[PDB]
C-alpha cells in the first residue's frame, strides 16, 4: 500500500547539523536541525530503490521536511543538480558535505554551510561554499514541508522506535541487576573466607608465641 | 565519529559471520549492524540491533563466496554517531 | 484547555472492546483506555476529566472525551448519574474492570462496545442478562482528526522519552554499583592472597 | 486490584515516614507516590516519582498529628497497574 518501506530501511546519517532557514516572514535564524538519511526499497517492488531524507527538530516536534527519490527519477536530479555522482555514492558525498557543515568555523577556507529556504508550499535545501563572497551550491535539493498526515506518521515511527529502545534498556537493566547481585554475593563469600583465614593466622601466631 | 574504536572479524563459517568491536566511553543506547552484498544499494542490507553494553554479534543467512558489507552504528538519544565498517568474503 | 502537566492518571490499561464500524465488519480488539483527572491552566480551581481510547497496534486510533463539572451536571441528568463528579471515574473504572474480567461463564457478562459512524462514536458498557441488555454508562467520543492525533503522539513520545531517561539513570546507577562491587571483590581477594602468603612465610619462621 | 497488594508504613518519625511495597513480579519502570492530608477532593497532594527498582520510599516534611492518605501507582510503558492506597496519621 504505502510506497516506501521504513521497516527494513537503513539509516546512514542521523545527527544535528547547523542549518539556515529563510521564510517570507524575513525572520532569518540559524537553528540546529536533525537530518536523517535513509536508503531503502519500496514495498511494492523490491527492485525500486529509494533514498529519503528527513529534516526535523528535537525542539519543535511538528517541524518536518521530507525528500523521497527513486533510482529512476534520479536521472532528473543527477544532471542539472549538483556534483556528478551515482545513486549509490550520493549519500556518501552528501554525508561528507553535511559533516563539513558541522565542523565549519569562519576561518575555514572552504566554509561549507547549509541553508534551507522555505517558501509557502515548497522548500529547497542547498549546501554552499561561502568564502571570498562566493556562493557555490555543491548540493541543491527540494524538500516537501510536512502535512499533518506525514508528520503524524513520522511521530508514530519515532514513538515505536523509542519504545523498542527502552524495552531493550529494561532487559539490560534486569541483567545488570542480576550481575550485581551475583557480584555482591561473591563479595560476601570472599570476605567470609578472609575473616576465617585471619582467625586461623591469629590462632597460629598465638600458638607459636606460647 | 567512528563511535566504535576498532572492529575485528573472528568467525570462520560459510553461512555466517561473527564480528567484534570495542567499547567507546560515550553514551550508547544501542548498536545497529548492517550486512549486505558489496556494491548493493544498501537499502536492503537487513539491519539488526545489539545492546549498547555488548561488543559482539553474529550474522546469519549469508551466501558463501559473496562480498558482504558489515557496518556498526552506535546510537545516542536524538542522534547517531558516525559508523565504522569492514568488508569480508566467504 | 486541559493541563496534562498537573494531571493524575487513574486508569491506563488495555480494555476488551467490541468495535463495529460501517466500513469494516465486526471485530473484538483490545483497546487502551486512559482516564485522567486534572484542572485547567486558566483556572486552577476548575476541574476537568479526560478519557482517551487508543490502540497499541494502531497508533493512529484516538477517541477523546473531556467533561467539565457543569456539563457533567448536565450529563448527570442525561444518563441518570447518582454519584458526584469526583467518584464518577471510580464507577467507570469498575465498569471497565467488569469488562476486563469478563468470560462466557459470567452471569452479568459486562461488555464494552464502541461504534464509529463517520464523525460520531459512542462507547457503551452493558449488562447482558439472558438477552436483555442494560447499558450502565453511555458516553459520546469525538474521533481524532490528524491534528489532535499528532499532538497526542507528540505528548506520548515525550512521556516515553522521559521515563526512558529515568530508566537510563537507574541503569547507570546499577552499573556503577556493580563496578564498586567488582573493585571491593578485587581488594578482598588481593588481601586474602597476600595474607595467605604471609601465613606460609610465617610457616617459614 | 492493587498490583503490589503489599503497601504499609514501616518507619515513623513525627515529621517523616517510610513506606514499603512489594511489586517485583511484573515489569515496573516507575512508581508515582501521592501523599496528601484530606481523603478525596485532592487539589494539593504532593506527588513524587520513584524508580521501579526501589521497594522503599521516604516521605518527609509532614505535619505532626495529621491524617495522610498515601497512594502508590505502578506504571509500565503502555499501561498503568491498579494503585494501592493507605491512611496513616503522624
Amino acid at each position: 500500500q504505502t510506497g516506501f518501506d521504513l521497516s527494513t530501511a537503513t539509516t546512514l546519517f542521523w545527527r544535528p547539523v547547523p542549518v539556515h532557514v529563510k521564510q517570507q516572514d524575513r525572520e532569518d535564524v540559524l537553528e540546529e536541525l536533525t537530518f536523517r538519511i535513509l536508503t531503502g526499497v519500496a514495498k511494492q517492488n523490491h527492485n525500486l530503490r529509494i533514498l529519503r531524507i528527513h529534516i526535523s527538530s528535537d525542539s519543535d516536534l511538528f517541524f518536518l521536511h521530507t525528500l523521497e527519490v527513486s533510482e529512476e527519477d534520479f536521472q532528473s536530479l543527477k544532471n542539472d543538480q549538483g556534483i556528478l555522482v551515482d545513486f549509490a555514492s550520493f549519500p556518501g558525498k552528501i554525508i561528507s558535505l553535511l559533516e563539513k557543515c558541522i565542523l565549519a568555523q569562519p576561518g575555514d577556507s572552504p566554509r561549507f554551510q547549509a541553508v534551507l529556504t522555505i517558501r509557502g508550499g515548497e522548500s529547497v535545501f542547498k549546501i554552499v561554499e561561502i568564502n571570498d563572497e562566493k556562493q557555490l551550491p555543491h548540493i541543491t535539493l527540494a524538500f516537501r514541508p510536512g502535512n499533518d498526515s506525514v508528520v503524524k506518521q513520522f511521530l508514530a515511527f519515532r514513538l515505536s522506535e523509542v519504545k523498542g529502545t527502552c524495552h531493550d534498556l529494561s532487559d539490560d537493566l534486569s541483567r545488570t541487576r542480576d550481575d550485581r547481585d551475583s557480584m555482591v554475593a561473591q563479595l560476601a563469600q570472599c570476605r567470609q573466607q578472609l575473616a576465617q583465614l585471619r582467625e586461623q593466622y591469629d590462632k597460629h601466631l598465638l600458638e607459636v608465641q606460647a | 565519529s567512528s563511535v566504535p574504536t576498532k572492529l575485528e572479524v573472528v568467525a570462520a563459517t560459510p553461512t555466517s559471520l561473527l564480528i567484534s568491536w570495542d567499547a567507546p566511553a560515550v553514551t550508547v543506547v544501542h548498536y545497529v549492524i548492517t550486512y549486505g552484498e558489496t556494491g548493493g544499494y544498501s537499502g536492503s542490507f537487513q539491519k539488526f540491533k545489539v545492546p549498547g553494553s555488548k561488543s559482539t554479534a553474529t550474522i546469519s543467512g549469508l551466501k558463501p563466496g559473496v562480498d558482504y558489507t558489515i557496518t556498526v552504528y552506535a546510537y545516542d538519544w536524538d542522534s547517531m554517531y558516525s559508523p565504522i565498517s569492514i568488508n569480508y568474503r566467504t
